[PDB]
């Protein structure tokens, strides 16, 4: 019942996300898409990797809200992504953390998201489990994938959209560090947590070549 | 064409799908006209009596007593008794409290059987 | 926030800078008082196009019974500096 | 406790070579970080122990009888 | 300095109170703080009784 | 007991023979002494109880509503101060003694070694409330939710009056002691059947049992603020303590005799708080929600196990806090707007931000936060009844939903979004009001620190 | 501390609708008959610093060159003390 | 005595004293958040230690501190469980907490 | 209460109400915080049937999948003393039938 | 909003409103300016085709037939400005309005900072309390028999004159007091 | 700790590990302790010192109340009250130490399982049997008696059911 | 997977079930048949306290990479050969557990062949 219920949330809350307008609601679903992964975790009897994917999502899931919250206040408080545009270089701190935990929330290989999502996912493909299950995780990594690049695409890289009188600004050093911080951590904490605790699961060390990188592909 | 919007009851339909709205007669204009002259006499007394200096108290809708009389003390003065009424007081307020009867007792018998027949296994249940 | 305390000579700045930038409008011809369908000769859609160009810019809408009968870019100063409590 | 900056009207905001340089510095701390980790253990994303083919062990190690034994 | 005064009144002060507490009054009654006992691994010595842990079995090391 | 008995009774020519001045003063400064007499009935033992004398004796189930009650008189003078203004001083000194008439009457009640002494007082604290409700109450109504007041509770108790009686003339002795230490079975008979209903009806109109709760939300709503203090506080309890003491010899009957009632009291309970949910006045919502957590309190003392007991005392203890600080503060309102109706005032925390906090807590306890004893008393009565029966819960878990739905309605409709226009005459709430609400609100979460001391005679 | 400087706006004829997307709409709008009365009170979207794009891998990329270059350093700074 | 449990619980007491000054002088000043801020960082940088020595060791207690009552048979008391998932998560939320506050100094402040 | 028009002048802005013009019996049902009967994008029918849809396919797939499941060319695990006997539940009066593992 | 509403809406202010609301939601639709400015041009072609029309029951089928392709390509999540009144800020700051009598009740501490700004307000109540008893009188003389028409307020016509009902638009908190 | 008796808390030797450093880098845990020592665990020292003293200067003693046996409700007349008051304040007393009994074994239970750790199920085996011994005697004793027990219905309760077990031996015995 | 489609779209009985696997002796094969060893005893496995499931035939590598853990705390990277280790040992029970599944797939096809034979040799 834990499996297929965070089966069924991760694929439906990552579907809701894929065509959302504001900036808050889509991390507020890639959240819930991940709570759902969890879930499976615990279903599949992998409560550590469970525990450790929380203290990964903290990091890199709090750095997103923290640079989605600096573009809204920066843009008078506007938060629909069709009213902005092009940030990359109005505002590069942002824009360089944004992608840095776009990057980690994909499981990009050795960052902060790698050492729990891809074990997940190495896991839930070697276990007696539901077929219906593995296939919606699958579509939900893909479709993290898919709303990361969308908000991307849609706050950063076109034309501006918004009003003329430009009040972008970044520099406050409370803004800066805060989000620093949890940069550092966003990059580094997964590698030194994960070589730090000791071992509490059997591992996976020897699987077929395109199941290895089956969290790659479908990324 | 491009297919048709079905309200409901939760979805109501829209202002501007009405087609009583284009089937205007001159008893419409003036229905308009006599609904706009009663708003606006209302509001002209209220907004008399909430300018005013003197005032300094709570202004009285009598709109407010009738809605909160006719909820509370206006029913029963009004009740017929009638085969809808019956039927739907007997329901509404007998077979909840039968159906909830039947239920527990007969867990209750199940559980009991149970203990008398020794397989429970109550081992552990101290505190009750 | 950190939102500069605009005044009325910014409002009225910005909407004739918005004005000129229409060129179904002579920038010549306009003036604060000029009227839209008579001195500048415009038709209705023209002025609820004006009135959308108008919220684009200031970031906020006007209702359309408001909008409605906003025919001169003084009153359509004097509305926007009244809704956003500009005295000076 | 930041610097005076002024709103622009319909030009490029002006940016401080701080944030440029830190935004700048941090990207490439990130990708030297993934291309080192990926130079000192590339067998977290490929594998270290190959996946062996069941159809091609022999029959002799499996227990298999030439169909006439049992 | 101000520093400083914080990490006296709000650090040094309740972890006074909190370790006098745990100290002296919750550890006067039995199981009030109950420890999860340490590993012991092949070739360990104890301090309280000084025996050493025998080696395992020397398992065939190849690879 | 006379320690307590006395003084109470000394409160009357003190308030008569006090200046035309002085009389609040005087009331409050020797109700609080004596409610500091009273704590001292807290020390208790695990062992048979403290019998003072032949006709009094206390037990920690007595102990915790004797304190209440003491408390109690207090807040109510307070409270009373203010909307008796302009009365004559004869009459207010006439509003006092029936205060103090009835506290005597239910601190008597309370100990009351003997079952028809119990009824003789618990009988006699009809009729200072009969005239609270029907002389100082503001409606035309107060006269007709006085008769129901009053008819309905005699209706229920005459017989038990006569169960009474019967019962001296077959056992002999209506000593609870003796009564207990004599105890026999009742065997399934019609007679027996009939006097049980007789021993329980007159206590269950009082709880109120749903569907005998008619005259609750007339007599709440009609009459003083005092009066309803004293109504949803303490004299609902009445009943919780009557039952609790008259089930010791209606065994085994009450194990199929309770069928009926368990049920009205179980799916009563979701009626009730539905009912709160769709309701234009604050004292009926009140008067609703006191409906619902009686009820279940009778499936606590039905149930007849000892985390049911334990779980009914503290739920009894806590609703009366809890309604006398939302009966408190609708009141506040009230005097303010002459109105009593949800929607007309709103968005007070704006205008009244210390109010609000006061509001917030209230509805919080109603809605039985951890680790407040409301949801002590809730918690054990719902293991309880999850023991009786593993179904129960369903029920049991829409109740606690329902009732947080609305104590947050009431919080959010009358103190969040935006204030009345054209109401402005809301003045900064007095040092009166405010003490008021933080002397009905300390206790409780002081209770929580020592939660054995309201926990009943079964801890 | 507020900002009080008095900001002045360019000059309205600055924006011109050459060398953008506008242009293009202008020209298949024209194609029909039809003209954008609008079109240069945009055009200031894509005519200063907003003038020039990056794609999404150039996005994702957006350090690695020095990053590689250091990377480069280091390693053979381990290759030189290793083989040692 | 084996500082595990003092400084575990250190870290969840320090972290309340605010909530009581909250009705002191500084509440009605402007440096209340940078006080909470310092709060919270100075608690991270105190739970750093548990971790460590867990890290270390594998150090887990259990500390029933408190009895709060006993209702016949079962006895409740306030009790604290500092295995591997507390002693791991306390540090991290710290942290998260730590710089949401920073942030929300500036996003907060008008 | 929220289809009301929220650009008029209204005595009371919050609840959308005039002085003086009659109460809907049912007016604390639609007050805004609660139950709204406002015009959708997609009409009522439609939307139950595609989320009722939606539910009971993937109902009935997990079902399907539970029928179905998915696992890898591997036997079961094997564990050295007796499939641990002792430290699983224990009973060392009993002696057990001993399992013996396969070496291939 | 300060306008005062009309009996009825004329078919103009219907064609005006809904060519309003097709625009806003193109412009949702198509996310980028030179896009939406292609297809705005484009709708607005189609606007104006039926401008001559000169009988009233085809102009009225029009505008029909337009509202219900309105519905079917809606864009059930269009864009909002934040204060708007399903925006995201909506009623923000509402919570930090608070009534001018309220501060009548302050203790005299409190106004003891403030004399200046009390002082003004006092003559602002002396202003009131004249110009309202003056605009009683003008509101009774000016309205028609059988109460008004409609709820629009004349302005003042002599010298010292105020507009009737003016305390409570004049003293409006602010749109953001706080 | 003299505090409590060891035979009724048992505890194991609880052996630990020496240090065995494998390494010249220096873990910052024991820097740590020894910093926790010197800043923490002196003026705890002193201090405790200083009140134990100062305890020590007036001492004073509290003594356990003793309880004489009396007839239990097995020997009391069926009206005497006087002998059932005795029996049943007794049989009070009784219960209440039973249900301490019962809180003692969990108090064992509860802490063995922390203490062991990994293997609780198999190491802990010892203090769940007597749990279950305890628990089935006190759950013979005192169960269903309701809100109003007393000692007459436990009395009761034993009655038949030492009449089921005559019973049930009697149909074994001449099967 | 391959096995997955052989089965739920083939034929089951020509496939073992995993629950029930395995479902032949372990001596039809050869009668050889050597023992598994285990290297860490039980009370040792008890004390370093490891696991119940990861209690299997490679637990001397895991107790070994525990001692090494502890023992060099700050450097958290310095032997990665005991880890190495451990993996090895448990890459080979996999591929001990794929043999398995392989041999039992394989009687169940020469079992089912048998059936086949004996059957077409009574028809005849
Ligand atoms: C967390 C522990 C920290 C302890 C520090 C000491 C705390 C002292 C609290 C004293 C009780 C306050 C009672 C309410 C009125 C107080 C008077 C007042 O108006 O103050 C204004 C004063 C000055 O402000 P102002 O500018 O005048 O106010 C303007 C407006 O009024 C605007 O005012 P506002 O918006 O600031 O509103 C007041 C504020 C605060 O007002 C309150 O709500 C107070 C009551 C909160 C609980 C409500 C009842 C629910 C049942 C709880 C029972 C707890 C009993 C604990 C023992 C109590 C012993 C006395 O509202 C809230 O904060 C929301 C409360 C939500 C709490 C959620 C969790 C509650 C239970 C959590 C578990 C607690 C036990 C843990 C046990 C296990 C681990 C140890 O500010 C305060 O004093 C704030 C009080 C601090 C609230 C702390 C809430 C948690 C503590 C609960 C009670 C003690 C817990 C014991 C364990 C501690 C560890
Ligand atoms: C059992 C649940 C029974 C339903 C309880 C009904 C409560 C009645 C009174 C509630 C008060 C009314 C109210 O709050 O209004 C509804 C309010 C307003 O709607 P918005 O979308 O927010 O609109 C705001 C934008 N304009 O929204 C709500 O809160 C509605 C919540 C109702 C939930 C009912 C459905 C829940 C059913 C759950 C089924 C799943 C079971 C669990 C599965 C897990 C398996 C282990
Ligand atoms: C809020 C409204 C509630 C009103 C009260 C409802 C409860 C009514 C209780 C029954 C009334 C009778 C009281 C009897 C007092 C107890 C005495 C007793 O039980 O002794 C019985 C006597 O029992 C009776 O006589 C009972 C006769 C009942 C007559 C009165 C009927 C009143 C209505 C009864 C039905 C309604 C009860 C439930 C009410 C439901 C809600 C309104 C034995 O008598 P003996 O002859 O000495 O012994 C027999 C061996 N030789
Ligand atoms: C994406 C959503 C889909 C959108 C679909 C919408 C479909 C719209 C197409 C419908 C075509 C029509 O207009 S339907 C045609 C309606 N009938 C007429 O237009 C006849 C007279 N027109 C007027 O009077 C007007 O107001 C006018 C003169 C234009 C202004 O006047 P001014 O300015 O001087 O005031």
């Amino acid at each position: 019942m834990t499996l297929c219920l965070g089966a069924i949330t991760t694929l439906f809350t990552a579907l809701c996300a894929i065509t959302q307008n504001d900036i808050k609601k889509i991390v507020a679903f890639s959240t819930s898409s991940q709570l759902g992964l969890m879930m499976v975790t615990i279903g599949i009897n992998q409560p550590h990797l469970a525990f450790l994917h929380i203290c990964m999502h903290a990091f890199f899931k709090a750095m997103l809200f923290m640079c989605s919250g600096s573009i809204i206040h920066s843009l008078n408080d506007e938060q629909d992504i069709r009213k902005m545009g092009g940030l990359y270089k109005a505002m590069p701190f942002t824009t360089t953390a944004l992608i840095i935990g776009s990057l980690a929330l994909t499981g990009m290989p050795y960052l902060t998201g790698f050492y729990s999502k891809d074990l997940i996912i190495e896991a839930v493909n070697m276990s007696y489990t539901n077929a219906w299950a593995l296939l919606m995780t699958l579509i939900a990594t893909s479709l993290t994938a898919a709303y990361s690049t969308r908000i991307i695409f849609f706050a950063f890289l076109g034309k501006p959209r918004f009003p003329p009188l430009v009040l972008i600004n970044e520099n406050n050093p409370l803004l800066i560090n805060s989000i620093k911080r949890l940069l550092i951590g966003s990059i580094f904490a997964g590698f030194i947590i994960s070589n730090n605790i000791p071992p509490m699961t059997v591992p996976n060390t020897t699987m077929p070549l395109y199941m290895k990188m089956t969290a790659l592909i479908v990324t | 064409s491009f297919p048709k919007y079905k309200p409901s009851r939760l979805a109501t339909l829209p202002a501007t799908l009405d087609p009583a709205e284009y089937d205007i007669s001159p008893e419409t204009r003036k229905a308009q006209a006599e609904r706009l002259a009663i708003r606006s006499r209302l509001k002209r007394e209220y907004l008399l009596q909430y300018n005013d200096p003197n005032r300094l108290g709570v202004i009285e809708d009598p709109a407010l007593i009738r809605w909160t009389y006719a909820r509370s003390a206006n029913i029963y003065p009004n009740f017929r008794p009638t085969p809808k009424t019956s039927l739907l007081g007997a329901l509404f307020g007998i077979g909840p409290l039968f159906f909830w009867y039947y239920v527990f007792k007969t867990d209750r018998d199940k559980k009991e059987k149970l203990i008398q027949e020794g397989k429970l296994d109550q081992t552990f249940n101290i505190s009750y | 926030s950190d939102a500069p305390p605009l005044t009325l000579e910014a409002i009225k700045d910005r909407v004739l800078y918005v004005l000129k930038l229409y060129d179904k409008i002579d920038p010549e011809k306009l003036s604060v008082n000029s009227h839209f369908m008579k001195d500048l000769g415009l038709d209705s859609l023209d002025q609820v196009e004006i009135i959308m160009a108008m919220e684009d810019e200031f970031g906020f809408e006007i209702p359309d019974i408001d909008a409605e009968k906003l025919m001169c870019p003084q009153e359509i100063v004097d509305y926007i500096a009244d809704k956003k409590d500009v005295y000076e | 406790g930041g610097v005076h900056i002024e709103p622009r009207y319909r030009q490029f905001p002006q940016l401080t070579r701080s944030q440029l340089i830190q935004a700048e510095f941090f990207s490439a701390t990130m990708w030297f970080w993934i291309l080192w980790r990926f130079w000192h253990d590339s067998d977290a994303v490929l594998g270290h122990f190959p996946y062996p083919d069941p159809s091609q062990w022999t029959d002799e190690e499996l227990g298999i009888l030439p169909d006439d034994e049992d | 300095y101000r520093h400083s005064i914080f990490a006296v009144t709000h650090v040094l002060i309740p972890v006074w109170i909190i370790h006098y507490y745990l100290k002296y009054h919750v550890t006067a009654k039995p199981y009030t703080v109950v420890e999860r006992k340490p590993r012991i691994f092949p070739g360990d010595t104890i301090l309280e009784t000084g025996e050493v842990i025998p080696l395992m079995k020397e398992f065939p090391d190849q690879h | 007991m006379l320690k307590i008995i006395i003084p109470t009774t000394m409160l009357l020519p003190m308030t008569w023979m006090s200046k035309h001045n002085m009389i609040w003063i005087n009331a409050t400064v020797h109700s609080l002494l004596i409610s500091l007499i009273s704590l001292s009935l807290l020390n208790q033992l695990g062992e048979n109880s403290l019998n003072f004398s032949l006709t009094f004796f206390s037990d920690s189930l007595s102990a915790p509503l004797l304190v209440l009650t003491t408390w109690l008189l207090p807040l109510m003078l307070m409270a009373s101060q203010s909307h008796l203004s302009k009365e004559t001083t004869t009459r207010k000194k006439l509003y006092i003694t029936m205060l103090i008439l009835l506290q005597l009457f239910l601190i008597m009640t309370f100990t009351a070694t003997e079952l028809i002494l119990f009824y003789i007082l618990f009988e006699a604290t009809l009729v200072p409330t009969l005239i609270i409700i029907t002389r100082w109450g503001n409606q035309t109504e107060r006269l007709n939710a006085g008769l129901y007041f009053l008819f309905y509770t005699l209706a229920g108790s005459l017989p038990l009056l006569v169960a009474l009686v019967y019962i001296q003339n077959t056992t002999g002795s209506l000593n609870f002691l003796i009564i207990h230490y004599w105890s026999h079975p009742l065997s399934n008979s019609w007679s027996n059947i009939f006097m049980w209903l007789a021993c329980i009806m007159a206590f269950m109109v009082k709880m109120p049992l749903y569907g005998l709760h008619l005259w609750l939300p007339k007599a709440h709503v009609e009459a003083p603020i005092a009066g309803s203090m004293v109504l949803a506080a303490v004299l609902l309890k009445l009943g919780g303590y009557g039952m609790m003491r008259i089930t010791t010899i209606l065994n085994p009957l009450t194990n199929y005799m309770a069928y009926p009632f368990l049920m009205l009291s179980m799916w009563g309970m979701i009626m009730t708080s539905s009912i709160c949910l769709r309701q234009t006045d604050l004292k009926s919502l009140i008067a609703y929600s006191s409906v619902s957590h009686m009820a279940l309190v009778i499936v606590a003392i039905m149930i007849q196990t000892p985390w049911s007991f334990m779980g009914a005392t503290a739920l009894m203890i806590a609703h009366g806090l809890t309604s006398s600080m939302l009966f408190c503060l609708a009141n506040t309102n009230y005097e303010r707007v002459h109105s009593r109706t949800m929607i007309l005032a709103r968005g007070l925390q704006t205008l009244l931000p210390l109010m609000a906090t006061w509001w917030l807590v209230a509805s919080l306890t109603n809605l039985a936060l951890p680790p407040s004893i409301n949801l002590i008393g809730e918690l054990f009565i719902i293991t309880a009844s999850f023991s009786w029966s593993n179904i129960t819960i369903i029920l049991m878990g829409m109740n606690m939903m329902i009732t947080a739905l609305y104590s947050l309605y009431m919080l959010i409709t009358t103190q969040r979004g935006k204030y009345t226009h054209h109401i402005n005459n809301i003045k900064p709430s007095f040092t009166r009001e405010n003490a008021l609400m933080a002397l009905h609100i300390l206790p409780l979460l002081l209770l929580t620190l020592n939660p054995k001391m309201i926990l009943g005679p079964l801890y | 501390e507020h900002g009080h400087s008095k900001m002045e706006l360019p000059d309205y004829k600055q924006w011109k609708i050459e060398g953008t997307p506008l242009e293009t709409v202008q020209e298949k709008l024209a194609a029909r008959g039809l003209r954008d009365p609008w079109g240069r009170n945009e055009a200031w979207r894509y005519s200063g610093g907003f003038a020039n794009n990056v794609s999404f891998v150039g996005a994702l990329l957006k350090g690695f060159k020095w990053g590689f270059a250091a990377f480069v350093v280091a390693v053979g700074a381990e290759y030189y003390l290793e083989s040692q | 005595m084996n500082p595990f449990a003092s400084l575990t619980l250190t870290t969840l007491t320090i972290l309340t004293i605010p909530i009581m000054m909250s009705n002191s002088n500084i509440y009605k000043t402007n440096l209340y958040p940078n006080y909470v801020k310092t709060t919270v960082s100075y608690a991270f940088t105190l739970s750093l230690v548990p971790l460590l020595m867990f890290m270390h060791t594998g150090q887990e207690m259990i500390i029933s501190n408190w009895h709060w009552m006993t209702l016949q048979t079962v006895e409740l008391s306030l009790s604290f469980k500092m295995d591997y998932f507390s002693v791991m998560f306390i540090p991290v939320a710290l942290f998260v907490t730590w710089s949401i506050m920073e942030f929300s100094m500036w996003y907060m402040h008008s | 209460q929220q289809e009301r028009d929220p650009w008029y002048d209204w005595d009371h802005p919050d609840l959308r109400l005039n002085w003086g013009e009659p109460i809907h019996w049912d007016l604390d049902m639609y007050i805004r915080n609660r139950v709204d009967t406002s015009p959708t994008p997609v009409s009522w029918n439609t939307m139950c049937k595609h989320l009722f849809g939606f539910v009971a396919f993937m109902l009935f797939m997990f079902w399907v999948g539970e029928i179905y499941p998915s696992y890898q060319p591997v036997g079961p695990k094997q564990y050295p003393y007796n499939d641990l006997y002792l430290e699983r539940g224990g009973d060392p009066t009993k002696e057990p039938e001993p399992v013996v593992h396969y070496e291939i | 909003a300060f306008s005062a509403p009309a009996a009825y809406l004329t078919h103009q202010q219907k064609v005006l409103r809904l060519y309003k609301r097709a625009l806003r939601h193109l412009e949702s639709w198509c996310v980028h300016r030179d896009k939406y400015r292609y297809f705005a041009c484009l709708m607005r072609a189609r606007f104006d085709e039926h401008k001559n029309e000169k009988d009233m029951v085809k102009a009225t089928q029009l505008l029909r037939q337009a509202e219900e392709e309105f519905w079917y390509g809606q864009h059930p999540q269009p864009y909002i400005f934040p204060e708007s009144p399903g925006g995201t800020s909506y009623e923000r700051y509402e919570c930090y309005k608070v009534p001018e009598w309220c501060l009548d009740d302050w203790h005299p501490s409190e106004k003891a900072m403030y004399p200046d700004y009390f002082a003004k307000r006092e003559q602002w109540k002396r202003l009131r309390r004249e110009s309202w008893e003056r605009e009683v009188k003008q509101l009774q003389e000016e309205t028609p028999p059988g109460g008004p028409r409609t709820e629009a307020l004349p302005p003042a016509r002599k010298e010292g004159d105020l507009p009737p009902l003016w305390w409570h638009i004049v003293t409006r908190p602010r749109e953001r007091p706080m | 700790p003299d505090s409590w008796d060891k035979d009724v808390y048992p505890e194991p030797p609880r052996r630990t590990p020496a240090p065995a450093p494998q390494t010249s880098l220096p873990n910052p845990v024991t820097y740590l302790t020894k910093i926790f020592d010197l800043l923490v665990d002196r003026p705890v020292t002193l201090a405790r010192e200083f009140i134990e003293q100062q305890h020590a200067k007036n001492r004073y003693y509290y003594y356990h109340r003793e309880f004489r046996r009396v007839p239990d409700i097995t020997e009391c007349e069926e009206k005497d009250i006087l002998c059932m008051f005795e029996a049943e304040m007794q049989w009070r007393r009784d219960y209440k130490v039973d249900q301490e009994i019962v809180n003692i074994i969990q108090e064992r239970l509860k802490a063995c399982q922390q203490r062991e750790g990994e293997s609780y199920r198999q190491n802990c085996a010892k203090e769940l049997e007597q749990f279950t011994q305890v628990s089935k005697a006190f759950q013979d004793r005192y169960s269903d008696l309701g809100a109003h027990y007393s000692a007459r219905k436990c009395l009761a309760k034993q009655k038949q059911r030492m009449l089921a077990e005559r019973k049930a031996a009697k149909e074994a015995a001449a099967a | 997977g391959a096995h997955l489609a052989r089965r739920y779209l083939g034929d089951a009985s020509k496939e073992p079930d995993p629950l029930r696997m395995p479902t032949f002796p372990p001596d039809y094969g050869f009668p050889e048949r050597k023992e598994r060893e285990m290297v860490a005893t039980q009370q040792e496995m008890n004390d370093a306290q490891l696991m119940l499931q990861q209690r299997d035939y490679c637990a001397h590598y895991l107790i070994q990479l525990l001692k090494c853990k502890r023992d060099s705390f700050p450097n958290f990277l310095a032997c990665k050969h005991e880890q190495h280790d451990w993996d090895y040992c448990e890459h080979l029970d996999y591929v001990k557990r794929m043999k398995e599944f392989e041999r039992e797939r394989r009687l169940l096809q020469r079992k089912k062949r048998r059936e086949q034979r004996e059957a077409e040799m009574a028809r005849g």
